[PDB]
């Protein structure tokens, strides 16, 4: 189970989600991998997954996208989103 | 971002009734037909009655609930203009054109008139419904106030502007033009205060406030059409007055930061004739790369 | 609301979290099956259409009379054989609202896209059916786009002038000032944007024949020009647009800038006249060293030396000006002036910044004159000689006033067709024809410069569109490598076409012998440095096309030495504002301002996505405001090294950044060799 | 018998601080000691607070409860003067004479000063205690307003007048004299309204109202003494100012129809020294001679 | 406070209930004992003074070289033999502050009154020592006063042109508008007031090259002209003064007038551009009958008839214009327009009123052209032909632009010397010399009309002063009788001098043969009506002078028929603003505004009583505002019947009278034959 964060350095909401993902890694990092990808440097992956806004959070399970969340989310909402797929 | 600028514009527009001599209007008044004189009297009484509500309740109630010393001062100034300047000006026009008994009868008639009462009481109802520390009820009252200042007055203003654009009743028309110029800025200012509240709301609450504003506009507009036919059919002007109402409804909506509701229309030409980025010093080593 | 308007608005209604870009295509179909085909005027055959357009004073009969009707029919059939379809609603809307010919009452459409392209091609070819077909294939493939004046007005009886921009030199005299006002009104009547160099005019507080403190300075002339441009406003259709350029060492430079301050008084504020500032390297050096600078009174310098202040090199004459007691000057803080420039550009986007030394260190015609100012779009950088307009009944000394014809290559379509050479040569021929058929009877210096310089401007559009549709980030080094190679190819083939035209006509541009083209200096960096792509992806992009090497450049240098060049100036990258819509291209070589732009027309609103925008290339279509301005400066410098004139370089700034950031961007542009900076648009 | 003449007097006294250029005081201000400048800033800040509340609260609330459109017009005009003219003029003075930090500090000082907070608490409390149709609560608030207009301002007014009388700070002093001229007529007018209510009462009720007025005056007076000492001890003038406030307390009582309460004293003589063309249509006979 | 200023302010201090007028004389002495003599540069001899003035570029060498030094010394001695003394302080103050030549540092006085008079006389005589002495005697007796340009600039190297009234015709084209702006700038640079006729310009909403609603009207041209006049302000010395004249039947007439309303916006109001309205008799007839009038679009009339609207007689053309469907017009109320004119004149004194038919029913040169407009002072009324300024490298069609030569007789000094004939003839000779020596190289039509028409304006002043010092009320019939006789003699001797100059030089003015002088019609009223005084007092005033009779007028008519007339125009009465002070005279033929005028110079107050004012003539020096404007109109018409051009006629109104009274005065002026009305000054 992987939480992929599509972000950019200029994106205000993406700066707000960064500390939330660090807390989530401390609490769940034994069962959840967190991956960050910068859409300004990695346009091909952002295009492949059809991302058209940031932050976009993809929950992947064994390489397949099982859930998609757009915009800022608090920690508890990200935990609920990931715990469905653990 | 705006209160000091409006303060300036308001105080520099200060005027007094005594500045315009009214007696020379009798030289064109005597040449109008009975229907023209009747419509003028009724329109004038309509404006007078609505403006009194704004002076006694509308402006002071908004000044009471709005926070901010500078806003309260501007609002106080506007309330002063309603009560001390506009009200005396309307009285002066009446006393010049009609004898005392005629004035009393016109006000009795307009006081009982169904279409004038409907709109007057709708507006007053929203002012009476403002609750302490409730910005939603304040916003609704501000919408009502903007609709009065920027929309409801204009079915009335039409006629004095129509004469003024033809060279008739020029002294009272000059007075009306000064009044109208004050109401325009009042409407814009209260509109900005309403947008401030609106912008503090959620998206669902915003959609709900938009529905409120459009619904209120619709009720007032349908009554304005009836009010208009009631007064202006006898002088053959209702079609053109209706265009003027819609044009001013659109201005009122724009004052509230909303899109125009009605398609653009041309207005009667006679009435038209009457009408910093942050400075940061260069620190050196900005010239080297 | 119209059906096509609803279909176009359906783009933003997301389906499965993705924008409905394909709906845009549907809109175009609606826009044609409900509006264009019904509002078009159809004739029995092309003969009746041409006759109706000729007798009703829609078309000039002279350019059509050079072809037999069979040839015109063949050209129109070639135009219609491509079955060109507008891929977006906004492209067709912009063409049929701004460029398609309508009736006198503007109730019906007389010209289709193919009809307009055929007429423009027939005008370009000047009697050559095969050349007309070549132009038709070039424009219907949308490889090349004539400028808005040329595309809109070619072959029309009620047309204006085909030249977009005019640059006037104003001498320091009342006669010259009045003549400049007259010529500005005449050229704005013709529809062109007029730029005037006010650096020769003496500053405020100068002497008019021994009575001192008499001149109003450049601000009075600015007010006169502003009123002239207000009066001459294209018959009330398009607001009259003028530009004033002043050297930063002029004493009036502050007052000049004060014309654009939002707090300026009405007696000083100028609102319809754009302002540009010409900054020599001396000013940047003084600001860098924090040494207090001196602005100068032009008339004192002219009296002492016999030449104007902007007529000579400030880098070598500034110390002589300062140490000369007979020269009048005022102390200024160059860093404070730079901060004022940054603040003004943040507030209003003005002034235009012209780095004079950056222009003149690679200027090929410094012998004729140094480039002292730019045009209204700050991309035309050519030699100009001031005119001496004397009293009535006295002969005037007519100088050179800059004027060039614009035309833009569509980079995506040019590279898709693998036809850089053919497109560049055909565009050069079309611009040469536009220059040759241009004759302005009220601007003598403009006419003389058009006849002598033979200067043309060949621009480019859809750089960001091509890069994003090919998976290349605009800020990436690969994008700069592509720009380097592509614009070196464009320069090579433009020089080759200019030399071929000079050979076929036996004539070069005036004073070509003193130019760096004749001496071979211009080709130095081209005969020692290889501009082939350094990345494999860019090389693959350039496959099927012969990228010129140092040997090809040496052969071209020998060819130019033997035959000369027909055009003094060939390449200038204009903003290409509204004609980029018709070509389905991003504006100029600038990065896109927004991925989808919402524009209000009438009471309706429309959304134009960037050409080729989709899910896979969304983040490749990075918005300009989100981009690093330093990397955009790097791109513009990379392109500029192959462009003889300038590039309309608009800065795209965020509201958060300060005037210090704007100054840093300007200084990096100056360091990187940027010739001109167009606008400071803040998000 | 009086509202119309007060209406005319109020509107003819209309002014704006911008009419008075203040840069002329720059040098006499620069020349004052630090103690003198401190007292001056604080004095005007105390005045600003009083006018802020008189404009925001006092005058509008009294206007709401007083019957008659003309009486309301006078009270509305007076309210506007308080916050749109008077309170703002002090900022014009501050912005001319003082740097922003000193201005910020003095406004922070009003918030934390116990005497200024106490007097505001007492006066505004009475304004907000007015009950609709309850003439006694209204009388009590009008007494409070007269005490603000005709007594409480004077611990503040002393110092600008003291300088004006010595030929110092005369532009600021001109503003203050205009403010004082307004407050004098405001105190008389509100006093007359208070007397109207008092005169309706039984003798027993009147006796209680006099007790209220005198108890309130004494309570305000005792607080004002401490405020005066706090401000004026550093400039050596506390005893002189105290005589001045007692003098004005008697004027406030007189405005309320009551006998003077304090004995007469000699006031500093410096402070006493501190005190378009007409258009006719063309006839057919004007074209022949 | 200086001693002379105290002595001048002592006038208002009343002794025995009377003003101390004689104290003013003492002030003059002080002004010369304390200031003038101390700051006057003195030389050992006149040779040294002339050498210093010529060498230091104060004077011109050419006019002084025509005389031997002995002749110049004799002329200066003749000037100084009068021992002229200024009778009032303000006369000397105005001369030595405005006209006396000062050093470059403006701290010393180089020219006395006698020196300036001698220099102007030597310039006038053009090499004739006896003629120079005659001019010196004329000006030192103060019988004749050259205008401010001539008096100030004659014989000075650092000078403007000697003509300051210029009338320009503007044709309906952008080339002509730009040329008019240029010529206005050039003439304001020379120091002249420029009047432009805008009636030929097409109105707002007209077609340019068959595109509709394109023209900005005359208001945009007025904005351009206002900016041009603001820019050209005599090298920053005086505010640039210009006038614009529009026919009342022009469509823009309201917007024209709207440029002077206080409520007008910044893009509508022109501040430094005076406006005048030309009112044909047709407009007055329409207003009188209350019939609604029509304002016509000039370009439609030009297209239909081939002539401009202001170039044909509206009395016979108005019905044809109205009945012509191809002529575009709008309905207006002429009485409302008259009331608007009266209201605007009450507010600001604008516009000037020109009664076209009143001018043209006595115009002698209607064959050349009808008088379509007036000057900035509304007293120059001459035939003008519009010029066709074409594009560059194309020959212009140069027309006639009016520029007359000003000079005023001092009626008091002329009549007390019994020298009407000699003064008029010498003034005519001086005006002819100044007209011949005027050569403007930037105004082609002005120069051509100066060479061809040879028009001069000989005015008069001190009429009210002369009448008051002779116990005659300005409104009395005796005053009108005197004005009739005096100005008939002035006209007689002006015509005689013009015919004598034509006979001597053998040439008349261009197109004289078609003039009423050649046909003898001009002399009709002079060969049938005797203009001898009807009152014994006026006849005794004219004692010692031969009054031309009907036989003398018949002889003059025969002489003009045999020999022609050199000047197309001879007499025009200018306001005479500041020269009336130096001459100690009342301004023009206007009645005095105040008996004693209070002025503020620097931080000092000064008091100027009217010349010759005393207790005995205090009542006869009635103020203009207290006078009946109908009787002032009667006097001005009495004078105008003997003046070929117009008279600067300012209305003097009280604040009590309404716009109906102003309109009544205007209509009585039209009825009485008044040609122009200058200003409506409200007390
Ligand atoms: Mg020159
Ligand atoms: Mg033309
Ligand atoms: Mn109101
Ligand atoms: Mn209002
Ligand atoms: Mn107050
Ligand atoms: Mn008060």
């Amino acid at each position: 189970v992987v939480l992929a964060d599509f972000w950019a350095p200029w994106c205000g909401p993406c700066k707000m989600i960064a500390p939330v993902l660090e807390e989530l890694d401390q609490e769940m990092g034994d069962k959840l991998k967190i991956v960050k990808i910068d859409v300004d440097e990695n346009q091909e992956t952002a295009g492949k997954y059809g991302v058209m806004s940031i932050p976009t959070l993809l929950v992947l399970k064994d390489g397949e996208v099982v859930e998609t969340s757009v915009g800022f989310k608090p920690k508890e909402a990200l935990q609920e989103l990931v715990n469905k797929h653990l | 971002d705006f209160t000091q600028m409006f303060y300036n514009q308001n105080v520099k527009q200060f005027w007094l009734p005594e500045e315009i001599a009214l007696n020379g209007d009798l030289l064109t008044w005597k040449y109008l037909g009975k229907n023209e004189q009747d419509t003028y009297m009724k329109v004038l009484a309509g404006l007078t009655l609505l403006d009194t509500e704004q002076g006694n309740t509308g402006m002071p109630i908004v000044a009471e609930h709005v926070d901010g010393h500078q806003r309260k001062a501007v609002l106080n100034f506007m309330a002063m203009m309603e009560n001390a300047v506009h009200a005396k000006s309307y009285s002066n026009i009446f006393m010049t054109l009609a004898p005392t008994e005629t004035i009393n009868e016109v006000f009795e008639w307009v006081k009982q008139n169904k279409y004038l009462q409907k709109k007057a009481q709708m507006i007053v109802g929203l002012y009476k419904a403002i609750q302490k520390d409730d910005e939603i009820s304040l916003f609704k009252a501000m919408v009502a106030s903007v609709y009065l200042e920027s929309f409801l007055f204009y079915s009335g203003f039409y006629y004095p502007l129509y004469f003024y654009g033809q060279g008739k009743l020029m002294q009272s028309g000059e007075i009306i033009n000064l009044i109208l110029r004050d109401e325009a800025i009042h409407g814009v200012y209260v509109g900005l205060l309403a947008q401030e509240i609106y912008n503090k709301q959620t998206e669902e609450k915003k959609a709900e406030l938009r529905e409120f504003a459009i619904d209120l506009l619709n009720q007032l507009y349908e009554n304005e059409l009836e009010y208009t036919e009631d007064l202006y059919d006898q002088v053959g002007l209702s079609h053109d007055v209706k265009k003027f109402i819609r044009y001013n409804a659109n201005k009122a909506l724009m004052n509230l930061g909303f899109d125009p509701y009605f398609e653009e229309e041309d207005i009667n030409p006679i009435v038209l004739n009457g009408l910093k980025a942050t400075v940061e010093p260069l620190k050196d080593d900005d010239f080297y790369f | 609301v119209p059906k096509w308007i609803q279909l176009n608005n359906e783009i933003m209604i997301q389906k499965d979290g993705k924008f409905q870009f394909d709906k845009d295509k549907e809109a175009v179909h609606s826009y044609f099956v409900d509006y264009i085909n019904q509002n078009t005027v159809f004739f029995h055959n092309l003969k009746e259409k041409l006759d109706y357009l000729v007798e009703n004073q829609y078309y000039e009969e002279e350019f059509l009379s050079l072809y037999s009707f069979e040839d015109i029919k063949e050209v129109f059939k070639t135009a219609y054989a491509k079955k060109f379809r507008f891929p977006s609603f906004m492209s067709a809307f912009k063409f049929y609202n701004d460029y398609a010919l309508k009736t006198n009452d503007k109730k019906k459409i007389l010209e289709r896209y193919e009809d307009r392209i055929s007429i423009v091609a027939l005008f370009f070819a000047n009697g050559d059916t095969e050349k007309a077909k070549e132009y038709v294939n070039l424009m219907i493939n949308q490889e090349y786009q004539p400028s808005t004046p040329t595309f809109l007005n070619a072959g029309r009886k009620r047309r204006g002038e085909l030249v977009s921009c005019f640059l006037l030199e104003v001498n320091d005299s009342l006669n010259d000032i009045s003549r400049a006002i007259d010529i500005s009104m005449q050229l704005s009547k013709l529809g062109g944007g007029v730029s005037l160099n006010l650096s020769k005019l003496r500053a405020k507080g100068e002497a008019i024949k021994d009575v001192e403190n008499a001149t109003k300075g450049v601000v009075g002339v600015m007010k006169l020009l502003d009123n002239a441009f207000r009066y001459a406003d294209q018959m009330g259709q398009r607001q009259g647009s003028g530009a004033a350029y002043l050297n930063i060492f002029h004493r009036d430079i502050n007052d000049f800038l004060d014309t654009k301050k939002i707090s300026a008084d009405e007696d000083v504020r100028v609102k319809t006249l754009s302002i540009g500032v010409v900054i020599p390297d001396k000013f940047v050096e003084l600001a860098r060293e924090d040494k207090a600078a001196y602005v100068f009174y032009p008339h004192t310098i002219y009296k002492e030396y016999g030449q104007h202040m902007d007529e000579m090199d400030m880098n070598e004459m500034y110390d002589k000006f300062v140490d000369n007691p007979r020269v009048k000057k005022e102390k200024i803080n160059p860093r404070k002036l730079l901060e004022k420039l940054a603040m003004l550009r943040s507030e209003s986007g003005y002034p235009y910044i012209m780095f004079q030394d950056n222009v003149n260190k690679v200027h090929a015609n410094n012998h004729i004159s140094k480039v002292k100012f730019s045009n209204l779009c700050s991309e035309v950088l050519q030699a100009s000689q001031v005119s001496s307009y004397t009293d009535y009944d006295e002969e005037d000394e007519i100088g050179l006033d800059i004027s060039c014809n614009l035309g833009s290559l569509n980079i995506l379509n040019v590279m898709e067709h693998k036809s850089i050479e053919k497109t560049v040569k055909l565009a050069t021929d079309s611009l040469t024809h536009v220059s040759e058929t241009t004759d302005i009877r009220n601007a003598p210096a403009v006419r003389r410069a058009n006849k002598a310089m033979k200067s043309i401007g060949l621009g480019a559009m859809n750089l960001h569109g091509y890069l994003a549709q090919n998976g290349i980030a605009y800020e990436s080094p690969e994008a700069r490598d592509f720009a380097n190679t592509f614009f070196m190819m464009v320069n090579f083939y433009s020089i080759q076409r200019s030399a071929e035209i000079a050979k076929e006509k036996g004539e070069t541009f005036d004073q070509y012998e003193g130019s760096t083209y004749a001496t071979g200096e211009y080709f130095d960096k081209y005969v020692s440095t290889d501009f082939s792509p350094k990345y494999e992806k860019i090389a693959n992009l350039f496959e099927g096309m012969h990228i010129p090497t140092t040997e090809d450049w040496k052969k071209l240098k020998a060819f130019v030495a033997e035959h000369g060049m027909y055009h003094s100036y060939r390449l200038c990258i204009a903003p290409t504002g509204s004609i980029s819509y018709v070509q389905s291209s991003t504006a100029s070589v600038m990065p896109i301002m927004e991925r989808i732009e919402e524009r209000t027309y009438g009471n309706s609103k429309t959304y134009y996505p960037m050409p080729g925008l989709a899910s896979n290339n969304w983040f490749f279509y990075k918005e300009a405001y989100d981009m690093d301005m330093f990397k955009v400066v790097d791109m513009i410098a990379t392109i500029q090294q192959h462009i003889d004139q300038g590039i309309s370089f608009t800065l795209f700034l965020k509201d958060t950044m300060t005037t210090r950031d704007l100054n840093r961007i300007d200084l990096y542009a100056h360091h990187r060799g940027i010739k001109t900076i167009y606008y400071a648009r803040t998000k």
